[PDB]
């Protein structure tokens, strides 16, 4: 593990590289110490991306130690003064992961970086900013240790004519003001308004938003969820298995934003980017003159390009905020949506149609161009949440939506995968399709299609009296059992086995199906074997005449592998397996408890954890 | 004297049903918690909210004491007993969709 692992370490420094580092982290799970320090130093000095992948991954898994911290601290202190882009952000993330290790040296290491970060406040300035931002998230306590130097130095450095600093330093000021609000504000507004009085425009708006956005999360919670786009009554198992100035200056923040809603109409893409995000959240606190200054900049950016993506998102927040007064601007907004969709970016258009109602019967006619755009994860998430919020015609939604599904599932690869996610994501109202899908997965060499089509058929058999329907379910489940036994790819076997829920226990308990399951108890994968004995044990009440004789042979084998095999793993696996037997088949095991307990006591008096 | 009643409004039956005027409807979605939602509804006909835990998730998402409910998790419960609604909320999912009458200080 010195030179042989050095061959893959050199192939990691030279897709596969990220997996080579992921395999190194996985190698740190099983795991000499001196050779790993030399191997990390070999990759460091040479390339820098693989060196950070070697340092950070090992430290997280192998565990921070006084030896490891004292050595690797010098390596991290060398990267920061001078480094390339991309590598710099990776080295700053390796600081955050080291600072969240929870060691005694963390107090010294964090405050060492923070003190030097204040000295700087360009690979020096932006590095210190990423250090302070990640430490503010990971370590709130020591980030608060230097607050007065924090604000004073940063309000000077932010307003320098730079773009990388403005992107990161506001996220550090964001991370600071969140910690300040939960626990300065006068010194923030003073230096911000001094800076506002064209590089010194788009920065003030983010500071003004700080008072509006933190005081009212209601604006952010709508935007944060759209960007991403059990039960209390369950009976537990009888055998437990082992386990102020932000609101008073809110409109004032908008008053200094209203003037910054038409002044910087077209300056210098970068400034326009900060304007179009902030305006809806500022208006969402207090909506028309503020909107008119917003609408002039926002509406003009929708027709333009490089901003249309954020333009509808701002308008979607604006549509929820401005409820009644928006009806005047219906012809303006709807004409761009009716023109934008035919070209197919438009993933936002559907999200905002959900946020626009968040209504009229016109939307019913608006669906027929909407659906003609194409299969996207936003559209089907919207139409599901459309029938949630406004279930006026939930049947008409399902009527039209099933017509789309029929066209899709009648007739590349990643779309059919997502099309199965489409069929399987939200509720629906499917016999021929599934009997035809039983051919597709068998006759598909794509691993991901088989893995998803399995999830689909088991879900569409949730309605589980006509004999033909039962025989169909029996046929489909027989094909699934064949795939679950014979498929080479254990991932497909893993999904199928996991898909055999409580719902199917009436069908799995059939004689023919149970004879298949018995073969499955000799599976290559122990975990599937574990899950199978759980299923078989659970069925031992339904059909004890078959299950109890078969578990008896298995019980002997478990105790044979336990007692007679002189190997840690096999004995360890056998105990775990006997665990699942006790829990799932308690009737069988009670008469035989004294033999088992003597064997287990003997294992307890044996001289691997 | 064993029961406690904290609702000033004697009856709101048919007072709510009329559109507009005294209140403005709002829909509150409450997510389940390990310690429970922390609200009680004790209105016979209108099923008004009896009390709300100030530190609970419901109080964070509005849910003031002086409110009336008519629908829970979609199903309309405008005219049922409070205990019957209590059965529905417990038998339902962890996250509860609730509509609050939310009288506007009248």
């Amino acid at each position: 593990x010195x030179x042989x692992x050095x061959x893959x370490x050199x192939x990691x420094x030279x897709x596969x590289x990220x997996x080579x580092x992921x395999x190194x982290x996985x190698x740190x799970x099983x795991x000499s110490t001196r050779f790993y320090d030399q191997l990390n130093h070999h990759i460091f000095e040479l390339e820098r991306k693989g060196g950070i992948l070697a340092i950070a991954s090992l430290i997280g898994v192998e565990g921070g130690n006084a030896t490891r911290i004292g050595r690797f601290a010098n390596y991290l202190r060398n990267l920061l003064p001078s480094n390339d882009p991309v590598v710099m952000e990776m080295a700053s993330k390796a600081i955050g992961r080291l600072a969240m290790a929870g060691d005694t040296f963390t107090a010294e290491y964090v405050e060492f970086e923070v003190k030097r970060a204040l000295e700087w406040l360009e690979g020096r300035r932006h590095a210190a900013v990423l250090v302070l931002r990640e430490l503010a998230i990971s370590v709130p306590t020591f980030f608060f240790q230097q607050v007065q130097p924090f604000f004073d130095n940063i309000f000077v450095a932010v307003w320098d004519p730079k773009q990388a600093i403005r992107e990161g330093a506001v996220a550090a000021l964001r991370a600071c003001l969140i910690l300040t609000t939960q626990r300065w504000y006068r010194h923030t507004f003073e230096e911000a308004e001094k800076g506002f009085d064209d590089d010194r425009i788009h920065g003030a708006l983010l500071i003004l938003n700080e008072l509006v956005r933190i005081s009212s999360m209601e604006g952010e919670r709508l935007r944060e969820e759209m960007e991403e786009i059990m039960g209390f009554g369950t009976k537990p198992r009888h055998i437990t298995p082992f386990t102020x100035x932000x609101x008073x200056x809110x409109x004032x923040x908008x008053x200094x934003x209203x003037x910054x809603x038409x002044x910087x109409x077209x300056x210098x893409s970068l400034i326009q980017m900060t304007i179009l995000n902030l305006l809806p959240r500022l208006a969402a606190f207090r909506p028309t003159q503020y909107l008119q200054d917003t609408m002039n900049h926002v509406l003009s950016c929708v027709k333009k390009e490089k901003e249309r993506t954020a333009a509808f998102q701002a308008l979607g927040l604006l549509s929820v905020a401005v409820r009644s007064e928006f009806k005047v601007y219906l012809p303006r907004v709807l004409d761009i949506i009716r023109a934008a969709l035919p070209p197919k970016v438009d993933a936002t258009v559907f999200t905002c149609i959900s946020m626009l109602a968040r209504i009229q019967q016109d939307i019913k006619e608006l669906l027929e161009p909407m659906l003609a755009v194409g299969l996207s994860p936003a559209l089907t998430a919207v139409l599901y949440d459309l029938s949630r919020q406004i279930p006026q015609l939930k049947k008409d939604i399902q009527d039209g939506l099933l017509k789309m599904l029929s066209l899709v599932l009648m007739h590349d690869v990643g779309s059919i995968t997502l099309a199965l996610r489409t069929l399987g994501s939200f509720e629906f109202e499917l016999t021929q399709f599934v009997r035809h899908c039983a051919d597709h997965f068998l006759n598909s060499e794509h691993k991901e299609i088989r893995m998803e089509a399995a999830r689909t058929c088991s879900r569409l058999l949730t309605p589980s009296v006509s004999q033909t329907a039962v025989q169909v379910v029996a046929d489909v489940l027989s094909k699934l059992l064949v795939v679950g036994i014979t498929d080479p790819d254990p991932d497909i076997r893993y999904c199928v086995l996991a898909s055999l829920d409580e719902r199917f226990d009436a069908h799995l308990a059939q004689a023919e199906n149970l004879q298949a399951l018995f073969v499955a108890l000799n599976d290559q994968v122990f975990e599937i074997r574990e899950l199978a004995i759980c299923t078989v044990g659970r069925l031992s009440s339904m059909n004890p005449a078959f299950v109890m004789p078969f578990l008896r042979k298995m019980l002997i084998q478990i105790l044979t592998e336990l007692e007679h095999s002189g190997i840690g793993r096999i004995k360890e696996q056998s105990a775990r397996m006997l665990g699942h037997l006790v829990s799932n088949a308690p009737r069988l095991i009670r008469p035989y408890m004294e033999p088992i307990l003597k064997a287990l006591i003997l294992k307890l008096k044996d001289p691997n954890p | 004297c064993n029961p406690k009643s904290v609702l000033k409004r004697p009856v709101t039956s048919e007072e709510l049903l009329t559109p507009g005027a005294p209140y403005a409807r709002k829909t509150f979605t409450i997510v389940g918690d390990a310690v429970g939602w922390g609200f009680v509804v004790r209105g016979s006909k209108p099923c008004h909210i009896q009390a709300v835990d100030p530190s609970g998730p419901a109080a964070a998402a509005g849910m003031k004491v002086c409110q009336f409910v008519v629908s829970v998790n979609g199903l309309n419960v405008l005219h049922v007993d409070y205990r019957t609604v209590n059965n529905l909320i417990l038998t339902g999912p962890r996250t509860i969709v609730m509509e609050v009458m939310e009288e506007l200080e009248c």
